[PDB]
C-alpha cells in the first residue's frame, strides 16, 4: 500500500491498517479463537471474521 | 482434521463393540469398508440384527448435545 508519514510513532513502530491486519493474520485470528472458545468450530470463526 | 479427531472421540463416548460396529460400517480410521453381512461375520452374528446395532447407535446419538458440536461441520 501507500506510506504516510505520521509523526508521533515510537522508533520502533509502524502504523498499520486494519483491514490489511485481518487479511493478513487471518488464520492467527482463527486459532485464537477457537482456543478462547469463542467459536465452537474453524468455519464459525470464518463467519465470525466475516 | 477437526472433524476426523472430535469423530474419534465422540465414539470413544460410545460402547465398545457398537463403536466398532459404526467404524467397520464406514471407512472411519480404516480402509476398505465390508458390507453388513461381513461384519456380522466378524462378530459371528451375520443376520439383519447387525443393522439392528447400527439403527440403535444411530438413534442413541440423534439425542442433542453430543452430535450438535459436530452439527457445526454442516453448512
Amino acid at each position: 500500500s501507500v506510506i504516510t508519514v505520521g509523526p508521533y510513532l515510537r522508533l520502533h513502530q509502524c502504523g498499520l491498517p486494519k483491514k490489511m491486519a485481518l487479511e493478513l493474520f487471518k488464520p492467527f485470528i482463527y486459532g485464537k479463537l477457537e482456543l478462547r472458545g469463542l467459536a465452537t468450530t474453524i468455519k464459525a470463526a470464518k463467519k465470525m471474521v466475516e | 482434521e477437526s472433524l476426523r479427531a472430535a469423530t474419534h472421540d465422540v465414539l470413544a463416548g460410545l460402547t465398545a463393540r457398537e463403536a466398532k460396529v459404526l467404524r467397520m460400517r464406514f471407512g472411519i480410521d480404516m480402509n476398505t469398508d465390508y458390507t453388513l453381512e461381513e461384519v456380522g461375520k466378524q462378530f459371528d452374528v451375520t443376520r439383519e440384527r447387525i443393522r439392528q446395532i447400527e439403527a440403535k447407535a444411530l438413534r442413541k446419538l440423534r439425542h442433542p448435545s453430543r452430535s450438535e458440536v459436530l452439527r457445526s461441520f454442516l453448512d
